[PDB]
């Protein structure tokens, strides 16, 4: 079973940089390999075939290389539309295998996120459930750490996060994190706090609302 | 060019026919076949079958005394290649 | 214009079966090997199955062996994927791809050239969830700083199925500062997303903010007002 180790999982670039993506096959695969680009919401689209050949109608900045066990995808000068996911595919032996993929992200300056906390809405409480949402707005880089505390009790297993794709205008990320629990747990506890840990920060930030929908 | 294809198609047609007139197997085998290269009979499992190099080869007069081999697995299945295609040892028959 | 077009996707309960189709055009379907590839929601690509002409050369990825069946109807240039005893891991977008091979007569070798043409894809969602409209909850601004700075508000689109839901603000009039987050799959099997927007804190009390939630599957169209609180 041939493994395709792809590197890195995600990278950082400014338009004009040279980008290099590596693919290491666990078994000699001669030149039976192709590189793929997949734009969000769209199907993969082969760019390089036979390891180093360029598909017809693809920019001259894309080039593949290597044979046997080591392969490389290169973009001489990254372009704004090139910041998307890339995959290597080996067609030497069944089953066919892909690399984990590479998400190419455009880089900007660090940006601490602006944080907001929203208590449950009266209308929901009427239902028997309570959602406390915490918003990390327009930050960078993506790496962020959100922690819930109710009565300063670190919560675990009761939340879910979701992050938006990098913004076209400022290139930032924003994430929403929903801590959910019962009206009962919600109505016996007192103070609900959202602590955010990020780079653009120094000291972990905490936005706290208390029971009484304050 | 084509003439090679024509001799090759001849060879295939001939083994598709050659193989119709055969008795049913009495044991665990690998169904007879034309693997696109040579015509194989019913071969007992876990054994390797041999054949004189196919005559559509242009150099068949120099390898007429040589052989192509095809392994039949213990499974009752001919061994396939990397991509699952008909597989064989034709090194003796190559140029 | 060489093309592949896939259909047959949808919601199907675990245990049950689905049939996928891949219609081809612009080329001679018979002279090529066809593949299926899938992609779980936030994951990468995974090869699933492959057939040929004969079709005596069918291969499947281990996890679908004895469960999925690949077939092709050359009379009507169509690829199929029979999916039986479906389960959670089958939830994904399924693509179909084309691959050319070449048989060398002289050498008896078979050469393969990889996957060059794909289809748009088709989604398979394995679940026992029923079509359901979302419950729309406001997320209110607060501080309360006098006469304020900049604020944030939004809507909680909770407990719907299946995807997607489209969200607008003031009927599309407000597009600045708006972040509609990707939906999460809750432990209940229901989806839930948050749509948010940041506004100047002074515009509050005057500007009226309404989110416009649209969930097509359930023909649910909701407009919810978002106002500040008291306490």
């Amino acid at each position: 079973d041939i493994q395709m180790t792809q590197s890195p999982s995600s990278l950082s670039a400014s338009v004009g940089d040279r980008v290099t993506i590596t693919c290491r096959a666990s078994q000699g695969i001669r030149n039976d390999l192709g590189w793929y680009q997949q734009k969000p919401g769209k199907a993969p689209k082969r760019l390089i075939y036979a390891a180093s050949s360029l598909e017809s109608g693809v920019p001259s900045r894309f080039s593949g290389s290597g044979s046997g066990t080591e392969f490389t995808l290169t973009i001489s000068s990254v372009q704004p539309e090139d910041f998307v996911t890339y995959y290597c595919l080996q067609h030497n032996s069944n089953p066919l295998t892909f690399g984990g993929g590479t998400k190419v992200e455009i880089k900007r300056t660090v940006a601490a996120p602006s944080v907001f906390i929203f208590p449950p809405s009266d209308e929901q409480l009427k239902s028997g459930t309570a959602s406390v949402v915490c918003l990390l707005n327009n930050f960078y880089p993506r790496e962020a750490k959100v922690q819930w505390k109710v009565d300063n009790a670190l919560q675990s297993g009761n939340s879910q996060e979701s992050v938006t794709e990098q913004d076209s205008k400022d290139s930032t990320y924003s994430l929403s994190s929903t801590l959910t629990l019962s009206k009962a747990d919600y109505e016996k506890h007192k103070v609900y706090a959202c602590e955010v840990t990020h780079q653009g920060l120094s000291s972990p930030v905490t936005k706290s609302f208390n029971r009484g929908e304050c | 060019m084509d003439f090679l294809f024509e001799k090759w198609k001849l060879y295939s047609d001939q083994c598709h026919h050659n193989l119709s007139l055969l008795p049913p197997p009495t044991e665990l085998v690998c169904n007879r076949t034309f693997d696109k290269y040579s015509c194989w009979p019913d071969t007992p499992a876990n054994t390797t079958a041999n054949i004189s190099c196919p005559w559509y080869l242009p150099w068949h007069h120099k390898v007429q005394h040589r052989f192509v081999f095809k392994r039949c697995g213990p499974d009752g299945q001919w061994v396939r290649g990397p991509r699952g295609q008909p597989w064989r040892d034709a090194s003796q028959c190559q140029m | 214009q060489v093309q592949l077009v896939e259909s047959g996707g949808g919601v199907v309960q675990p245990g049950r079966s689905l049939r996928l189709s891949c219609a081809a055009s612009g080329f001679t379907f018979s002279s090529y090997g066809m593949h299926w590839v899938r992609q779980a929601p936030g994951k990468g690509l995974e090869w699933v199955a492959v057939m040929w002409y004969d079709g005596s050369n069918k291969d499947y990825v281990d996890s679908v062996k004895g469960r999925f069946t690949i077939s092709r109807d050359n009379s009507k240039n169509t690829l199929y994927l029979q999916m039986n005893r479906l389960r959670a891991e089958d939830t994904a977008v399924y693509y179909c791809a084309r691959e050319k091979d070449h048989y060398d007569i002289l050498t008896g070798y078979n050469y393969y050239y990889g996957l060059d043409v794909w289809g748009q894809g088709t989604t398979v969602t394995v679940s026992s969830a029923s079509t359901k409209g979302p419950s729309v909850f406001p997320l209110a601004p607060s501080s309360k700083s006098t006469s304020g700075g900049t604020a944030a508000l939004g809507c909680l689109v909770k407990d719907y199925f299946p995807e997607p839901v489209t969200v607008s603000w003031n009927s599309g009039a407000l597009t600045s500062g708006v972040h509609t987050f990707p939906a999460v799959l809750q432990s209940s099997g229901l989806y839930s997303l948050s749509s948010v927007v940041t506004v100047p804190s002074s515009s509050l009390g005057t500007q009226t903010y309404i989110c416009n939630v649209n969930h097509k599957p359930s023909n649910t169209k909701v407009d919810k007002k978002v106002e500040p609180k008291s306490c």
